[PDB]
RNA sequence: CUUACCUGGCCUUGACAUACUAGAAACUUUUCAGAGAUGGAUUGGUGCCUUCGGGAACCUAGAUACAGGUGCUGCAUGGCUGUCGUCAGCUCGUGUCGUGAGAUGUUGGGUUAAGUCCCGCAACGAGCGCAACCCUUUUCCUUACUUGCCAGCAUUUCGGAUGGGAACUUUAAGGAUACUGCCAGUGACAAACUGGAGGAAGGCGGGGACGACGUCAAGUCAUCAUGGCCCUUACGGCCAGGGCUACACACGUGCUACAAUGGUCGGUACAAAGGGUUGCUACACAGCGAUGUGAUGCUAAUCUCAAAAAGCCGAUCGUAGUCCGGAUUGGAGUCUGCAACUCGACUCCAUGAAGUCGGAAUCGCUAGUAAUCGCGGAUCAGAAUGCCGCGGUGAAUACGUUCCCG
């Protein structure tokens, strides 16, 4: 019934949160069949574990773009902002835990005369 | 190499000359610049002077040579050691 | 470039346009499967008997103003030296310095 | 089924916005219903041009040119609308295509 | 020590393009080549008519050439036959019907190219090079610009060793992108080789941005 | 840096144990950004030690790290606490690189086990460093 | 071809410009000799405007002024570029001091990334530089609802497929916001510095473009222009074949490895950016394969290149010059192209070299960075390990200025 939007490294997640009994679904798949690696699953589950309210909600999630880490970060951000839209008093705790900030780090462009963003070709005096 | 579905490539001015030589029995060498023409069975037993850049070197065609390009038997670079 | 090279390119471009239709027809005949193998073989011989400059494989893109054969940039038709000047003085529509 | 659809292309988004705004304002005058303008993704193409005449590979100008596009739909148009839009004056730097 | 082109750097920021047309990728090259031909032809044909700026428009299958001039009488002609003759010649060159519009400059001393042409003409008319640039500087400053810089380079005075002189008066903020700076270059052909002339003229800042310029 | 003072970055607690020291150990193991491979190695090394002797992995790791930590370095000077953990971790991972046994998980578990008792190239490194320090 | 070089075959007012003179529309077929350049025959056509006396287009023929030159001088030059170096400095007018070259201003205490800012002072005032205005990324709002989207309803072949909806993601134009603004210290109770709350973001948030007066007789007469010199039956122009790809050696910049944090096989997820009508191709059939044939959509938010790869799960290999490595060579082919011998790319079978982490020495990098994995483009018939871009995963370490370099 409440909505959140999360973003991280070209990935975008839209999260619908409602009252329920812990049913979580991402792109018509369960969490364990969607995210193969396990740190991603903790990253997804962190906001509800902090609030001790794992079993009090149902989550319907759709994510697009980026990779496995970025999508997990975007889902976490979306869950946090959905919870904040649900209750405004949880924002102090969520900000203290640090889930509210949008991570603005992104890939640096390649530059002329360089092999990468910063790496240079090997140099020689003679 | 050249695709099989196309067949062998031979220059027309060389082919007409070699066919005239076959029809007659001339033992005069044929003189050509066509390094890119491939040796056919009709070439066997003849003498072809192939250009190498500066001179025409003579090639006596045997049975084994059939299938190669004429320029394979007239090298273009000169090397004797350092 | 020298004037001779520029004129030589024009001569090649003229021959190509002169023989384009016949060359296309012969290639179509070669590709035709219904025609007899004898017909295809004669089509191949005529194609190989066409003059060398009729083949488009021998044209080389040159700068429209100077005739330079390196650094061509199809989209403008000019080599880099004249492209830079004409762009920087504001005569090429839409082109600006790029930053991102 | 009558629905005019118009596509605009340009190298300048200010000009393309001027044209699209003026077109929709013209159509509303005749009273038909308008959908749009819908901004379509922009095409960006980029070039690297050596600046020195002889030899400095790291000295380049980087130029870009952009193509902007807009799409408009006129639905349920009256008789006045078609000829009014066809009468509408053409502005330089903008290409307009009208389809039935 | 190498400086970016003052018009190129602020193209699309406060300054518009001299060419304004759209073309598909397969027509861009031919359109551009014919436009360059038109510019090269007009420069030679109006070498003595104080022409400064040429603007080319292609609305649809037609061309509009706007010539910014300070001698409209010479360009148009006594009866107006010259504009028709120019229109015919340009129509032949472009392969499409063409029309010409004249735009008269009111203050020639505020314009970069006219000043550079005057200095170059004097230099090949053998005036001492230091008088010409002082004359041009004070003429523009009295005409009411906010700054001007003039530069001449080459075998000045027919010397064996070439050198560079320059003279500036007022404000010339080259690094400020919104400044309205006009720039031109010319070649003076003398007995001893080529001399190069460069002029910068600053006429205040352009406020409001290209939104105000209405590009 | 000659101009200013940098702040050490904020590493995140491990997901499965919630241990910053274990997360740092993973970062020391990882190469080429393969966090999953590093995590697999660390967990495989922990489970072997847990099975061969039944202790809680977090406490066992902390206690072994405390044994391996060196008190003096490189003219002795005194180490800061963070350098203690860094040096101990780097010695701990380096020894398993040269050890016998085929796989790296067991290669690391062997060092973890033997360092608890007191035999291992990691502890010999601390021994030699302290011999040098006491010499000077 | 490019091509400027070599061998040989050819032309001479020239392949190209203008002026003078005469004749032919211009053009077009077919054929022969030759390696071709060239030469000789054979056809058809004979056109447009026109105070129609002719003119225009175009060619040919003759004549001389000339054309032509990637020939030389970057130490005669223009234009353009590198470098100190994104270093923080560099100058002027009017006063005053000194016989004079000159000085002062611009110096001294703090502070900053900075000649950035505050205070004092025979100095009083200005200009170019520094910052800012420009592009891009991070949060929110308005306009816009298709070719893009699918939360609520309905159908369903369970494919946004369909009726629909305008919510959300996105697309892309215009705006808002961050200013030491507020709180606590500090300073001289100046400038400025250090902590905290709110906030997507806090002290210059990240990246790009923008290069001061000048130096190096730095680079470029082979992009182009240009003074002077030089060749003009040849240092100019046309052609075929060869060379720029040579090979006792030496150096620079890279790619692939030397394996188990790995190799092979099976199953199975998640991107961004860009290209496509002489083009990209769904699908089917043939082939072990590169590819071939038929056929379908697309001038593209519509169809296509297109398979992301590393990742996850299962099996196997068990430290061996190996199921590591993939050089070299024999055989058989595909495609582009008039033509792959010198001298192309790719496919299949066979072969299976050096290499087990590299001496003295030396290089890059301070965060979405290094490392590692794949994807695209310009040039281009074909021919990238180079160049220019795009995203995925994602570290370690900074006590400090004693030494090296600037
Ligand atoms: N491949 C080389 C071709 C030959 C050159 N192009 C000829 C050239 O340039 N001569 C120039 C020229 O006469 C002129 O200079 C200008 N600018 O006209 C003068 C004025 O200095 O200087 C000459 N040169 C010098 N060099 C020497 C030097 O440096 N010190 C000592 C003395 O001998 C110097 N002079």
């Amino acid at each position: 019934t409440n909505y959140g939007t999360g973003r991280r490294k070209t990935a975008t997640a839209r999260v619908f949160l409602s009252a329920g009994t812990g049913k979580l679904v991402i792109n018509n798949r369960t969490l364990e069949q969607y995210f193969g690696r396990e740190t991603a699953r903790m990253v997804v589950r962190q906001p509800l574990e902090l609030l001790e309210a794992t079993e009090k909600y149902d989550l319907y999630i759709t994510v697009k773009g980026g990779g496995i880490g970025g999508q997990a970060g975007a889902i976490r951000h979306g869950i946090t902002r959905a919870l904040i839209a649900a209750d405004e008093t949880l924002k102090p705790v969520l900000r203290q835990a640090g889930f509210v900030t949008r991570d603005a780090r992104e890939v640096e462009r390649k530059k002329l005369g360089l092999r990468k963003a910063r790496k240079r070709p090997q140099f020689s005096k003679r | 190499p050249r695709s099989l579905k196309k067949g062998p490539f031979v220059d027309a001015h060389l082919f007409a000359k070699v066919e005239a030589a076959v029809a007659s029995n001339s033992r005069k060498p044929i003189k050509t610049w066509s390094r890119r023409s491939m040796i056919l069975p009709d070439f066997v037993g003849l003498t072809i002077s192939v250009h190498n850049g500066r001179n025409h070197v003579p090639v006596i065609v045997t049975e084994h040579m059939v299938g190669h390009k004429l320029g394979e038997f007239a090298p273009t670079r000169t090397y004797r050691g350092h | 470039a020298k004037k001779g090279m520029i004129n030589r390119e024009l001569k090649r471009e003229k021959t190509v346009a002169k023989y384009a239709a016949k060359r296309a027809e012969l290639k179509a005949t070669i590709a035709n499967v219904n025609a007899s193998d004898e017909e295809r073989f004669e089509a191949m011989l005529k194609l190989q008997a066409l003059p060398r400059n009729a083949s488009p494989v021998r044209l080389r893109n040159r700068c429209g103003l100077t005739g330079r054969p390196h650094g061509y940039f199809r989209k403008f038709g000019l080599s880099r030296n004249k492209l830079r000047d004409t762009v920087m003085q504001g005569d090429v529509p839409g082109v600006v310095k790029a930053s991102w | 089924n009558q629905r005019i659809r118009i596509r605009l292309k340009s190298f300048d988004h200010r000009l393309i916005d001027q044209s699209a705004q003026e077109i929709v304002e013209t159509a509303k005058r005749t009273g038909a219903q308008v959908c749009g303008p819908i901004p379509m993704p922009t095409r960006i193409e980029r070039f690297n041009v050596l600046t020195s005449p002889h030899v400095n590979k790291d000295a380049r100008d980087q130029y870009e040119i952009r193509t902007y596009k807009r799409l408009i739909d006129i639905v349920q148009p009256t008789d006045k609308t078609v000829d009014a839009l066809m009468k509408l004056d053409l502005a330089a730097g903008v290409d307009v295509q009208i389809a039935l | 020590g190498q400086k970016v082109h003052p018009i190129g750097i602020r193209l699309g920021v406060v300054k518009r393009h001299n060419a304004n047309w759209y073309a598909n990728p397969k027509q861009y090259a031919e359109y551009l080549l014919k436009d360059l031909q038109v510019r090269e032809f007009l420069t030679k044909k109006l070498k003595n008519a104080m022409v400064s700026n040429i603007l080319i428009e292609r609305p649809s299958g037609a061309a509009k050439v706007t010539i910014s001039t300070a001698r409209p009488g010479i360009v148009i002609g006594k009866k107006g036959e010259d504009i028709e003759k120019l229109q015919r010649e340009l129509t032949n060159i472009m392969g499409v019907p063409a029309q010409v519009s004249i735009n008269e400059i009111d203050r020639p001393d505020l314009d970069a190219r006219l000043v550079a042409e005057a200095i170059a003409s004097q230099l090949e008319k053998r005036v001492m090079f230091r008088r010409a640039m002082k004359r041009a500087v004070q003429n523009t400053m009295r005409a009411g610009a906010k700054g001007i810089k003039v530069e001449v380079s080459g075998r000045l005075g027919g010397a064996e060793i070439a050198r560079t002189e320059w003279y500036r008066e007022g404000r010339v903020p080259l690094h400020t992108l919104r400044a309205d700076i006009d720039y031109a270059t010319m070649r003076a052909e003398t007995t001893y080789g080529t001399i190069g002339v460069k002029v910068w003229i600053f006429r205040g800042e352009i406020l409001g941005g290209m939104k105000q310029v209405m590009n | 840096p000659r101009r200013r003072v940098v702040a050490a970055r904020e590493i995140l607690p491990d997901p499965k144990f919630s241990s910053q020291t274990i997360a740092k150990f993973m970062n020391h193991v990882m190469q080429d950004g393969k966090k999953s491979i590093a995590e697999s190695i660390v967990y495989g090394a922990l489970e072997r030690v847990q099975e061969k002797n039944k202790v809680d992995p977090v406490e066992f790791f902390e206690t072994t790290l405390e044994k391996v930590r060196p008190m003096v370095e490189v003219v002795p000077m005194e180490v800061r606490p963070s350098r203690r953990t860094a040096l101990a971790m780097r010695w701990l991972v380096d020894a398993a690189a040269k050890r016998s046994e085929k796989t790296m998980a067991l290669r690391l578990a062997g060092e973890l086990l033997d360092a608890a008792e007191g035999k291992g190239a990691a502890i010999k490194k601390r021994e030699d460093v302290h011999r040098m320090a006491e010499a000077n």
